[PDB]
RNA sequence: GCUUGAGUCUCGUAGAGGGGGGUAGAAUUCCAGGUGUAGCGGUGAAAUGCGUAGAGAUCUGGAGGAAUACCGGUGGCGAAGGCGGCCCCCUGGACGAAGACUGACGCUCAGGUGCGAAAGCGUGGGGAGCAAACAGGAUUAGAUACCCUGGUAGUCCACGCCGUAAACGAUGUCGACUUGGAGGUUGUGCCCUUGAGGCGUGGCUUCCGGAGCUAACGCGUUAAGUCGACCGCCUGGGGAGUACGGCCGCAAGGUUAAAACUCAAAUGAAUUGACGGGGGCCCGCACAAGCGGUGGAGCAUGUGGUUUAAUUCGAUGCAACGCG
C-alpha cells in the first residue's frame, strides 16, 4: 500500500501494490455477488488444483523428451 | 503467407545513374510493362525538376521524398468485440514504398497537359511540402495522432 | 514452512503484539497459515488476538486510518 | 495563487475515466484535469494514455502555486494508473510518496447485479 | 442373572451450534461547510440522468441502515434447513484418557408432534446499498428482455402465518464384516523435547483406487460390496402431480389424489460421425498488404421471362448461364 524507495528510486517499483491485492478484491465486490457463485466456483477451483497436483506426482513417464 | 517468410527479388537500378530506389519508382508509375515508355517520363520529369531546383537529378527527388515520407500508420489489430486502429512505425523498406505510391496517384489526377508535366510538378510541390502528394501523407497522421492511445 | 508454538508450546496471547507483528502484513492484514506454516489450531487462536489486538487499539485495521 | 510550497496529487482512476486532481496538504483543491476534458470521448477515454495526458493538463494551471514536491493519491483500478504518475514524474514535479487511497469495503453494501 | 449393546458420573479438548444484549473498524448513502473548475457518470458506442443554482474531485464535521475484507482452508459445527468481526450471559450437541455405576433400559416407526432455505402474507418499526413491479433512454424488422439511468414492494428488526426448493453425497435409519494408499482436522498413550521428532491408538472428513457390484457411468471400509431389523415409495409416456371431494392456510397456495381420452413409444448410460456465435494446433490470393477488373456505356454470346406456328431438347446454387 505504502512505498518510498527513499533517494535512489528514479521508477515506481510498486510491486507492493500487487503483494497484496492492489485488484483483487475491487474487481470482485463492485458486481456479481449471487450468495451462491463463490461456494461453487470455490468447490471446483480446488477440484482443479488437486488435479494438477495429482498428475504433479503421476507424470512419471519417459515420454521420450 | 501464413507461414513463409520470403525473400523478394533482386531489383536492376536504374540504366542513367546508379539508383535502386528511383528503380522502383518508375515500377509504381509502370502501365501494363511498358517499361521504354515508363522510363521516358521518370528522366524527363528529373532534369526538369534539376531546372527548377539547381540540384542534381539523385538530390532533388530525396528532397522532395523526405516530405511525402511518413513514419507511422494505422492498422487495424483486433483486440475483442469493439473494433479500432493500432499506430505503428512504418518499417524502412516501406516508408519509400507508399511515399513513392503517392507521386504517383497524385500525378494521375490534375492533368496540366502530359504525364511528364505533372509528376515534375508533383516533385515540385513535394519538395516544399505544397501539393497533394505530402497532404496524403498529412492526413495518415491524423488518423495516427487521434489513435495514438493504442499500444 | 516455519513453525510456532506447535513446537514451542504456549498459549497464544493478546498482549504481546511484538510476535503479533511478525503475522501480519505492512497493511495490517492477517497473513494466511499457508506462507508462515503455522498449525490450525494456533492459526484460529491467532486470528482472534489480531482482532483483539485491532479492538484495543494495539494493531492497526488497516493503515488509512 | 498564493505561492505554496508542496501538495497532494489525487489520482481517481475509475474504469471508465481517470481524474487527476492536485489539492494541497490540507486537502483544498489547486487544479483538475481528467481524461475526457481532455479530449477523447468515448473508447479513448479509458485508456493510460489519456490518463497520461490528463496530468500534462494537470502539470499546468498550478505553476502559478509553484508546486515543487507533491504526494499521488492513487485511487480506482483504472486503465493507467501507472502512465498518469510516470508522466507527473516526468512533468518538473519531485514525486515524495505514494499510497493507495482505494475505498475498500470489509464487505459492507451489497454489490449491483448489472452487466450479465 | 452377566457384559462385549445402550446409558450415567468423574477430568479435559475443539467448533460460524442456538438464543438474548452491547461494542469496534472499513466502506456505501445522505446533510452542512471549506478548496476548486467544466464536465461527471455510463456503454461495444450513445443517450436518458447529474452539472455554471455550480456538479465530478478533495478535506473536515455530523446522521443513519446493512454486512463483517484479511484470517478463510473439498477447514469446523448442527438431525436437516443452515451457521462465520469482537465481547458479556444462558445453553445444546460432539470427541478423547483411565476408572467407577445401572444391567438389554435397544433399533425402527404408520398415525401424531416439532424443526424446517428463499420468496410471500398479517401487525408495528426501520430503510444505507441492492432490487422485482414501473418509468425513461439504448439495441433490434419488432424487444412491454439481455444494456444503461433511476426506482416501489422486498431485502433488516419484534411476534405470528405459510411448510414450499435441483430441501441433492438425486444414495432412508440402525447394526456387523471385507484389500489399500495419499492428505486435512481434533484428542490421547509410549519413547529422547535428546534436534522444525519417531512409534501406536480414537472421532470427523477429502481424493485415488483392489475384490465385489452395476446396463454403463461409476460406488468402492463415510459402498451403489457381503448380511440382518423397520418405515416410506414405483408399476409405460402424456393427460397430471390436473380436476373433484376431504384437511390445513388471512390469502397466495400446500397435502391427499383419479378418470375419460390419446401414442407405441417415453427414458438412462455409452458408442461412431455431424454441429457449436466451445477450446487447443495447423493449412489454402482465405484474410491482410497491392495490382487490374465486373457492376456505369455500347456491342457479342448465353440464360430466365415475354412473344410466336415453332421461337427443338437438356444443364439451370457454389460445382448452370462464350454450358452440351
Amino acid at each position: 500500500i505504502k512505498v518510498r524507495e527513499n533517494e535512489p528510486f528514479d521508477v515506481a517499483l510498486r510491486r507492493f501494490k500487487r503483494s497484496c491485492e492492489k485488484a483483487g478484491v475491487l474487481a470482485e465486490v463492485r458486481r456479481r455477488e449471487f450468495y451462491e457463485k463463490p461456494t461453487t466456483e470455490r468447490k471446483r477451483a480446488k477440484a482443479s488444483a488437486v488435479k494438477r497436483h495429482a498428475k504433479k506426482l503421476a507424470r512419471e513417464n519417459a515420454r521420450r523428451t | 503467407p501464413r507461414r513463409r517468410v520470403i525473400g523478394q527479388r533482386k531489383i536492376l537500378p536504374d540504366p542513367k545513374f546508379g539508383s535502386e530506389l528511383l528503380a522502383k519508382f518508375v515500377n509504381i508509375l509502370m502501365v501494363d510493362g511498358k517499361k521504354s515508355t515508363a522510363e521516358s517520363i521518370v528522366y524527363s520529369a528529373l532534369e526538369t525538376l534539376a531546372q527548377r531546383s539547381g540540384k542534381s537529378e539523385l538530390e532533388a527527388f530525396e528532397v522532395a521524398l523526405e516530405n511525402v515520407r511518413p513514419t507511422v500508420e494505422v492498422k487495424s489489430r483486433r483486440v475483442g468485440g469493439s473494433t479500432y486502429q493500432v499506430p505503428v512505425e512504418v518499417r524502412p523498406v516501406r516508408r519509400n514504398a507508399l511515399a513513392m505510391r503517392w507521386i504517383v496517384e497524385a500525378a494521375r489526377k490534375r492533368g496540366d497537359k502530359s504525364m511528364a508535366l505533372r509528376l515534375a510538378n508533383e516533385l515540385s510541390d513535394a519538395a516544399e511540402n505544397k501539393g497533394t502528394a505530402v497532404k496524403k501523407r498529412e492526413d495518415v497522421h491524423r488518423m495516427a495522432e487521434a489513435n495514438k492511445a493504442f499500444a | 514452512f516455519c513453525r510456532f508454538t506447535a513446537e514451542g508450546v504456549q498459549e497464544i496471547d493478546y498482549k504481546d503484539i511484538a510476535t503479533l507483528k511478525n503475522y501480519i502484513t505492512e497493511s495490517g492484514k492477517i497473513v494466511p497459515s499457508r506462507i508462515t506454516g503455522t498449525r490450525a489450531k494456533y492459526q484460529r487462536q491467532l486470528a482472534r488476538a489480531i482482532k483483539r489486538a485491532r479492538y484495543l487499539s494495539l494493531l492497526p485495521y488497516t493503515d488509512r486510518h | 495563487r498564493k505561492q505554496v510550497s508542496d501538495g497532494v496529487a489525487h489520482i481517481h482512476a475509475s474504469f471508465n475515466n481517470t481524474i487527476v486532481t492536485i489539492t494541497d496538504r490540507q486537502g483544498n483543491a489547486l487544479g483538475w484535469a481528467t481524461a475526457g476534458g481532455s479530449g477523447f470521448r468515448g473508447s479513448r477515454k479509458s485508456t493510460p494514455f489519456a490518463a497520461q495526458v490528463a496530468a500534462e493538463r494537470c502539470a499546468d494551471a498550478v505553476k502559478e502555486y509553484g508546486i515543487k514536491n507533491l504526494e499521488v493519491m492513487v485511487k480506482g483500478p483504472g486503465p493507467g494508473r501507472e502512465s498518469t504518475i510516470r508522466a507527473l514524474n516526468a512533468a518538473g514535479f519531485r514525486i515524495t510518496n505514494i499510497t493507495d487511497v482505494t475505498p475498500i469495503p470489509h464487505n459492507g453494501c451489497r454489490p449491483p447485479k448489472k452487466r450479465r
